[PDB]
């Protein structure tokens, strides 16, 4: 959310998504770094899980008619919604410290994991995958 | 062919012929870093910082010449990086790596420091492992 | 390792994209052996392996193996006996009945106990992601639900529970595999399907394996199956661990820019239709485990008259978190949490299942008599026994070769000693 | 091959205090030592010791500038605490390959604070029921292990 | 070549024995021999079905409108056959068909049909109307044996009362429950009492504060 | 830190510590071999036991006969099957004075149950041993053939109906001089099969009828037949068997000693109360001891003919027809012929040969070609066999054949209570193979002195205590039959859990059977809220792989999860979908007795509704609880081979090879060109030649003469 607001790529969806977690106290690595994850699980397992990247059962996003779905609950978000936002599509609101520079170079490699991300280093350039057929390249950023 | 074949091939040629760019070196000129058996290999060197690598192989290369005696596996390690032109930095100096990324990611990478998938050199018996194949240096 | 979004392939693609991603090992063809079996040949196990590598990475959906050659002459699928008519074996003078091959007797073995110790640490992934349940009123529907919550927090992760997984679905495959394929080779890879805490998942490939012929249509019948596993550990550190694998040195990988070796431990063996099932329903030591934690707590709830299922693993105001004996360091007691206990549990039914035999089964059987006498002795109910050296010898009559029933024996003395030592204060 | 021919090809004949580091690879020992390293060494960085069939630590010289050392493929099994007593400056350890028996070998390394990565591979002591953990909070100055911390960074 | 074929079954024709069984053996008739020259039973009905439905057709369909009235093809996906099967007499239909019924088939009327269904309706409405207590570990009624498996187990008692059209107290009937609740959700919090007020004053029985109700 | 998991018996009571030790109450795979070595083994056991007794010759089946009952008493502690008849008479006098009126009123029971009965009962039961093709064969099949054959042998009990008419004509059946029946023979094959030759050999059966004379007859009858049971016994015995062990089951329910036919928390409940019952009444500063004994070699030592008494006694005041009912069964067994299975097998290394040696030929080789064993098994099992692969076996009862008898021999063995008058009172429970012993005295010395009275009394009935696996200590803590009793607690040892898959008929009734599999073990076996809650994960995650039927809103693909996806997009009531359709799973501990239609019916989609419960829909056509939609769909289930004498006879002409080869060509030349739908061949091949004559003129391959010769050719044809 930090990133988000210093660098304006603010996005309703990520914000509504990422705003409840806020709450406990941050438990950052012992490098000072936060922590990457790919989906956040809640308790009951399975079913109970959140997408950081593109959806869950408890939360999706339809941009095209912008429509949010909560438990299989459809609402209408229209003016909460800038027409900028679509344009800013997803890459900038997915990791701590990764903002989007290209797209997808097969040259520079796969996917990369987390375990790498996490270990990368500020001015390295990665790849990331959204979701199937959305792939993404990203840059580590001090900020 | 595949990455893995020109790395393969390239190394091979540089070692079948180790006595002419053993030779050349110590004479210390541009034409035997300008050989063919590279213009292929330059195939496999990301375009964006293909010069960067030959840049520090360069500097590397002639720190190794100067100020210490013969190591054949890291010559044999950074010679093919330098047929591209380099590109020193801003003040002039080269630009310092330690991984050295292939096309197609990943696995593809040359580890500057001991070795890696593609290239493993252990002095303790003195064998090459090259792309998956061990060749004796004795 | 190979992370993916989460989408099933067919496990040939799965083993053709990790072997891609570790093209080095698939690529090799000299093979730098390092131990080798009494009886089997090194070459023609790598020769299949080989053919095995090139069936997965060509492009063909088949699974089908076309070298047979190999595949034949390295399981010795030729090497059978040929039947006759009874009437020329009555005639025939040197056609005798065989001797029983008795079990050998063996020793001690130092790896069971290094089993138990890793089987039961938490790994950084977990393999189990099972359906819900419906929402919980009723408040045995809530101490269930805790029970359930508590137990899989604490096994989510443990290695057992992998390796249970794995060797549920490879068991799974090779019974899928005999559903129309049985008069011809069967190339089946030992994937799994596993999930991290970050929530990214990966399909991790252990291996491959090719699958014989079974002519017979009997169920019971041994169908021939050689496993070439993958592994980073030198079978030269325990000569004696691996009196019965073919190892080879395919490659080297790298984790944090280190080199660590790869060994193909391949190995022929032998197993039935109803081998498979057994595998297949393997999956019951989850449930075995489940039963036992759920009658400690029922034994823990019923010395007091409410539910201690909390109080027992977390702890209220008037109790404390219930602390398990869990083995030895430096030969003094050692505790642990209720989920150290849970996690040991886990494993030894899973080992149970893993190392089953007669032998195994029988000597569990009796065991219970010489325990149910020790139970007594320690409540001071005053036991008496007829015939001592009856239930010792029935007990002894099933400790021969399973390294499992050897490590219990092994363990039961121990815990014998220290319940003596124990019982003088 | 002896220590005193390795010694003098790395030093090339020259002063002792030239080198801040050592290869001691694939040299034979009497009865399992390090001779050959007299103790008017003063500045030494990055240590090299493997198939030496080093038994025992109970000759190196005094330092303060060693930040790492390197100990594989040797069947020392005896208390390190000396360690303290000649280099309290390690950074770096690496026991790949060694015999150790159990927990009680690797107790010595708390008074070391300086200690940021321990490397244990193969080690009889490696295969126990939450030994990393245990490892762990034994050696509190601990920072690194055999490469599985948190993540995954390079020497 | 169209006219070897035609002299060759003409040569075939002539022998008397192969006209015979060619006019009435039938093409269905001639798959059915081919199944026993290489096909034959299996067991392990839980593997059974798991192959079975793997398969394209491996679902018995009825004649009628409603059987035609679903398509063939939906979407690239096959959902039936058209030629008539040997064993079911009719036609067969995959499984996918099932679902495409469930999705865009006939909406019959299902009037009346918890009248037909009577019993189930009444247990369910007995379970809905329970009162579960306390449950008691160890000591170291045709409408209570229904519910055992929840009720009695080896070292445990569920403490659970039954139901059935007990209407009348319904305000009554909820406010307790809702007022314990709160109680319930203020004793475990600090201070419980401007709690408890916070989410008494906040709380209504579907029109109205619980305020006026109590 | 080693682990080591027997010290959580340290800070855990062992009872609570091994429960559920072994997950399965069946038979493990890995189980010592049962072939011809283990019957064998059986058979030499069952005759050494009995070794000392009355050895004769039946003047019937000329087989050898051994009669241990009143023979000498044992001088030992090994087991013995000398039971005098006196002792067992004695116990059921006092089993009767004690319970008047009970022996009399099951009796009564029985023969009624027996004349209300009727022969369709046999059906219900595990392989039996088929005599007219002597193997193990279902009971359905088993006993129609045994009425076929009655039938052709002017035997027509099964017309009547009842089974009292078909016990009569079995017993009839065996005083025949000659009986004919059917039997299935197999003959090679020589019809075409393409593998790379168009011809394949296999085996096709043939019925045939079979005559043997009266003596065969009378040894297949009694023949026991191998597949913990150890063999299965025929037709002719099971009428008879079970009406004893009605009789049998009769009696015990109403012996509060009886630790049968009890089932779930009942077992428990009986359990505590008996503890309690023993404690209440012990002696004012008395000892109760309790003895958890085992019997070896059970049904090894029980003999037929103490049956036959234990019979005859309790039907003691009965109609003289039942009496001989129930008597027909103990005679039966007491003289039953074992089958020894298929054989040995010897081989020979040099030469790289093995074979396979039958029942009969066991004895056809010198004994020196077999291993130690076997030879020393041979040897002494020399007279005990015939001639025809069969060994005599009069003793003995090969597993449970009269379980509930059993019991009633241990509950009279339990009944006496006292002997000699001494201080201590003895009883207990015992279920047809083990007794908790209960002993009641001063001082241990008295109670151990009670104990040895019980220990030689039962071996006077024949019952063998087990001495090396049985102990006793102070009551309050016990077990019995794999459940352990402490102070109240109670546990199991081996637990039956839900196997992997679904049960196998469709997706309603596999989750209403599943569903009820496990309220049942809950109910029965004791399974906890968080196992059986972690069973139903299970089985719905079994349930979602077999029927491809995952969640609606995942991200799984298949050819049905297209459509589940898009009516999961249309539906409103999400919560309301069944699981089969993708939709939540919503049942729980205190809903698995209700059918999920049932417990989703009021959030469904009404629209979702009618197209589910359509009254009239092409898939359902025409114990568990389920509700009849469109989701109780029937798998096609017609294979084998029907007109039989047909199609043999076609086949065994001539030319259906060329037929076969000139179908093959063309109608394999595509995938699926075939007018299918009962058209004849001979139509389908005209209508194919027509169709590729007019595509080879279109095409231009061939010329208008070939068109117009081969359109005359098709006219004689006549579907053209």
């Amino acid at each position: 959310l930090k990133q988000m607001r210093d660098q304006e790529v603010m996005k309703t969806d990520q914000f509504i998504k990422l705003l409840p977690f806020c709450f406990s106290p941050p438990k950052l690595r012992s490098n000072g770094e936060p922590y990457q994850f790919l989906k956040l699980v809640l308790k009951g397992g399975g079913e109970n899980f959140i997408e950081v990247r593109k959806g869950s059962p408890l939360f999706s996003y339809n941009p095209q008619t912008e429509v949010l779905t909560i438990c299989g609950r459809m609402m209408s978000l229209k003016g909460k919604i800038e027409d900028e936002e679509r344009n800013r599509s997803m890459g900038n609101a997915v990791l701590a410290g990764f903002l989007v520079s290209g797209k997808y170079d097969p040259d520079l490699g796969d996917f990369k994991t987390i375990e790498e991300l996490e270990k990368l280093k500020p001015g390295e350039k990665a790849n990331i995958l959204l979701y199937q057929g959305k792939p993404v390249k990203v840059v580590k950023r001090k900020r | 062919g595949t990455t893995k074949e020109l790395v393969q091939n390239t190394y091979q040629w540089v070692l079948k012929n180790l006595v002419t760019l053993k030779a050349q070196f110590l004479l210390g000129k541009e034409d035997m870093f300008q050989w063919d058996a590279f213009e292929a290999f330059e195939s496999i060197i990301p375009q964006k910082m293909a010069g960067q690598y030959s840049g520090f192989a360069r500097a590397v290369l002639k720190q190794m010449r100067d100020q210490e005696v013969m190591k054949t596996d890291q010559f044999i390690k950074l010679l093919p990086f330098c047929f591209s032109p380099p590109k020193l930095r801003s003040n002039g100096e080269p630009y310092q790596f330690l991984k050295l990324v292939l096309k197609g990611g990943g696995e593809n990478f040359i580890e500057v420091r001991k070795g890696s998938p593609l290239f493993s050199y252990n002095p303790q018996t003195e064998v090459l492992t090259i792309c998956g194949r061990m060749m004796s240096l004795k | 390792a190979n992370m993916t979004e989460g989408k099933s392939k067919k496990p040939k693609t799965l083993a053709k994209e990790c072997l891609e991603k570790y093209s080095t090992l698939r690529d090799q063809t000299d093979p730098i052996l390092i131990m080798k079996s009494e009886k089997a040949n090194e070459n023609f196990l790598w020769k299949l392996w080989r053919d095995c590598v090139n069936t997965i990475s060509n492009e063909e959906m088949s699974n089908e193996l076309q070298k047979t050659n190999y595949a034949k002459w390295a399981t010795g699928d030729g090497l059978t006996y040929q039947k006759i008519m009874k009437e020329v074996a009555i005639d025939d003078e040197t056609m005798c009945q065989e001797e029983p091959k008795i079990p050998n007797k063996c020793r001690v073995a130092a790896w069971v106990q290094t089993e138990m110790n890793l089987l039961s640490t938490l790994t950084s992934k977990r393999a189990l992601d099972l359906p819900e349940i419906g929402p919980d009123v009723a408040p045995v529907e809530h101490v269930g639900s805790e029970r359930r919550k508590y137990f899989v927090n604490e096994i989510n992760y443990c290695k057992a529970s992998t390796v249970m997984m794995k060797y549920v679905l490879f068991h799974t495959s090779l019974l899928n595999e005999s559903n129309a394929s049985m008069g011809k080779y069967k190339v089946i890879p030992i994937t799994n399907r596993v999930v991290n805490e970050k929530g990214e998942s990966f399909d991790m490939l252990y291996g491959l394996a090719v699958k014989g012929q079974s002519h017979l249509r009997g169920d019971t019948d041994v169908v021939t199956v050689v496993t070439f596993e993958f592994s980073s550990t030198d079978p030269r550190v325990d000569s004696g661990k691996w009196p019965k694998y073919t190892v080879f040195r395919i490659g080297s990988l790298f984790v944090s820019g280190r080199e660590k070796s790869v060994y193909l431990y391949c190995r022929v063996n032998g197993t039935n239709k109803i081998q498979m099932k057994w595998g297949m329903e393997a999956r019951r030591c989850l449930l075995q485990s489940m039963q036992q934690m759920e009658a400690i707590v029922e034994q823990e709830s019923s010395i007091q008259g409410y539910d201690m299922t909390k109080a027992c693993f977390k702890g209220d105001r008037v109790n404390s978190p219930k602390t398990f004996s869990i083995g030895t360091q430096e030969g003094k007691l050692v505790k642990g949490s209720f989920g150290k206990a849970l996690r040991v549990i886990f494993t030894k039914c899973l080992m149970h299942y893993v190392f089953g035999n007669a032998q195994l089964e029988g000597f569990s059987a009796e065991s219970r008599r010489l325990l149910l006498l020790i139970q007594a002795l320690k409540d001071r109910k005053g036991p008496w026994v007829f015939d001592l050296e009856g239930m010792y010898s029935g007990i002894e009559e099933c400790i021969s070769n399973n390294p499992w029933v050897i490590q219990s024996a092994y363990w039961f003395n121990e815990w014998l000693g220290f319940e003596k030592e124990g019982s003088k204060v | 091959m002896e220590m005193g021919r390795r010694i003098h090809l790395e030093l090339r004949n020259r002063t002792p205090s030239d080198v801040k580091e050592l290869v001691l690879d694939n040299s034979r020992s009497n009865e399992g030592k390090l001779e050959g390293l007299t103790d008017e060494f003063e500045e030494l960085e990055f240590l090299s010791t493997i198939n030496v069939g080093l038994t025992s630590i109970a000759n190196l010289p005094k330092l303060n500038k060693l930040k790492k050392l390197e100990l594989s493929d040797n069947r020392v099994s005896g208390g390190l605490e000396v360690l303290a007593e000649k280099c309290p400056n390690l950074t770096h350890l690496n026991l790949s390959g060694n015999k150790i028996k159990d927990l009680s070998t690797i107790e010595p390394l708390k008074k070391l604070e300086n200690l940021k990565s321990l490397d244990l591979f193969n080690c009889e002591v490696t295969n126990l029921n939450d030994y990393r953990e245990n490892v762990f909070k034994l050696l509190p100055q601990l920072t690194y292990l055999d490469g599985y911390d948190r993540d995954d960074k390079e020497a | 070549m169209t006219l070897a074929k035609i002299e060759l079954l003409k040569q075939l024709l002539r022998d008397n024995e192969a006209k015979t069984v060619l006019k009435q053996t039938t093409v269905d008739q001639y798959n059915i021999i081919r199944k026993f020259n290489t096909s034959r039973i299996e067991k392990n009905p839980s593997l059974r079905m798991k192959w079975a439905m793997c398969s394209n057709f491996p679902l018995a369909l009825t004649k009628g409108d409603m059987a035609n009235r679903i398509p063939l093809e939906y979407k690239g996906i096959q959902l039936k056959t058209n030629a008539e099967d040997i064993g079911t007499k009719g036609q067969m239909c995959s499984i996918a068909a099932v679902t495409w019924w469930n999705t865009y088939g006939p909406i019959g009327d299902t009037e009346g049909f918890e009248r037909v269904y009577e019993s189930f309706f009444l247990r369910k409405m007995r379970l809905d109307n329970a009162t579960w207590g306390r449950i008691t570990f160890g000591p170291v009624s045709a409408e209570f044996i229904e519910m055992l498996h929840c009720l009695q187990g080896e070292n445990w008692r569920q403490i659970y009362h039954p139901g059935g059209n007990k209407l009348t107290e319904s305000r009554s009937q909820s406010m307790i429950v809702a007022c314990r609740k709160i109680i319930r959700r203020s004793i475990v919090a600090s201070n419980p009492l401007e709690l408890a007020v916070e989410i008494a004053n906040k709380t209504v029985i579907d029109t109205e504060p619980l305020k006026s109700c109590l | 830190m080693n682990i080591n998991p027997y010290f959580l018996f340290i800070d855990v009571p062992i009872q609570a510590a091994i429960s559920t030790t072994f997950p399965y109450t069946g038979v493990p795979p890995y189980s010592h071999g049962t072939g011809t070595g283990y019957t064998i083994d059986t058979v030499i056991r069952t005759h050494e036991y009995s070794n000392k007794g009355k050895q004769y010759i039946s003047d019937v089946t000329g087989c050898t006969m051994v009669d241990p009952t009143n023979g000498p008493l044992p001088e030992d502690n090994e087991p013995s099957a000398y039971a005098q008849l006196d002792c067992v008479l004695e116990a059921l006098d006092r089993m009767d004075e004690e319970h008047p009126g009970l022996f009399q009123a099951a009796s009564q029971n029985a023969m009624e149950t027996l004349m209300v009965t009727t022969v369709d009962k046999l059906t219900q039961g595990r392989q039996t041993f088929d005599w007219t093709v002597c193997r193990n064969q279902p009971a359905a099949t088993a006993l129609n053939t045994t009425i076929t054959s009655f039938r052709l042998n002017d035997l027509n009990g099964a017309d009547k109906g009842g089974l009292i008419p078909f016990c009569q004509d079995i017993i009839d059946s065996l005083d025949r001089p000659e009986m004919t029946f059917f039997s299935v023979k197999n003959i090679k094959k020589k019809l075409p099969a393409k593998n790379r030759k168009g011809f394949l050999i296999k085996r096709i059966p043939m019925k045939v009828k079979d005559k043997i004379t009266k003596v065969e007859y009378i040894k297949r009858a009694l023949s026991l037949n191998t597949m913990r049971a150890i063999a299965t016994a025929g037709i002719q015995i099971r009428g008879f068997v079970l009406v004893v062990e009605n009789l049998a089951k009769n009696i015990c329910e109403n012996l509060e000693q009886s630790g049968l036919p009890v089932g779930g928390n009942e077992k428990k409940a009986k359990l505590s109360n008996a503890v309690a019952k023993m404690l209440s009444n012990c002696p004012p500063g008395g000892i109760s001891m309790t003895v958890t004994g085992d019997n070896t070699k059970w049904n090894e030592c029980l003999n037929p003919r103490i049956f036959l008494a234990m019979t005859e006694r309790i039907t003691r005041d009965s109609p003289i027809w039942f009496r001989d009912f129930c008597s027909i069964a103990p005679v039966l067994f007491s003289n039953k012929i074992a089958r020894l299975g298929k054989g040995f097998m010897i081989t020979s290394k040099t030469k790289r040969l093995k074979a396979q040696i039958p029942c009969p030929d066991l004895f056809s080789i010198p004994l020196e070609r077999y291993n130690e064993e076997t030879r020393a098994k041979l040897k002494k099992l020399k007279p005990f066999f015939n001639e025809e692969g069969t060994a005599s076996l009069s003793p003995g009862m090969m597993m449970g054949m009269f379980n509930m008898l059993s019991t009633v021999l241990g509950v009279a063995a339990l009944g006496i209570k006292n002997i000699g008058n001494k201080e201590y009172l003895w009883d207990g429970l015992q279920s047809s193979d083990d007794f908790a012993l209960f002993v009641n005295a001063k001082d241990e010395e008295t109670c151990m002195e009670g104990i040895n009275d019980f220990y030689r009394t039962c071996k006077l009935l024949g019952i063998n205590m087990s001495k090396k696996k049985s102990y006793c200590n102070e009551t309050g803590m016990f077990e019995f039959t794999s459940m352990f009793y402490r102070d109240g607690f109670v546990s199991n040892f081996a637990m039956e859990l839900p196997s992997f898959g679904v049960a196998g008929v469709n997706e309603s009734a596999d989750m209403a059977i599943g569903m009820t599999i496990i309220k049942n073990n809950m109910i029965n076996n004791g399974m906890g809220p968080a196992t059986a809650q972690t069973a139903i994960q299970l089985f719905i995650a079994d349930y979602r792989y077999t029927y491809k039927c995952h969640r609606g809103d995942s991200k799984v693909e298949g050819k049905r999860m297209k459509i589940i996806k898009e009516l999961w997009e249309n539906t409103k009531g999400r919560d309301g979908l069944l699981v089969a359709d993708g939709g939540p799973n919503i049942y729980n501990l205190r809903n698995l007795h209700i059918p999920e239609i049932v417990l989703k019916y009021n959030l469904m989609d009404p629209e979702y509704k009618g197209r589910l419960l359509h009254p009239q829909n092409p898939f359902v056509g025409h114990d568990y609880d389920a509700v009849s939609g469109t989701h109780s769909w029937r798998t096609k289930r017609n294979r084998s081979i029907l007109n039989t004498d047909q199609r043999n006879m076609i086949l065994e002409e001539q030319c259906y090879a060329k037929c076969c080869n000139l179908f093959e060509a063309c109608f394999n030349s595509a995938s699926y060109r075939k007018p299918v739908g009962q058209h004849s061949m001979l139509e389908a091949m005209a209508h194919r030649l027509r169709m590729d004559a007019r595509l080879d003129y279109e095409s231009g391959r061939m010329s208008k003469d070939d068109f117009e010769k081969a359109m005359a050719h098709l006219g004689e044809i006549g579907y053209i």
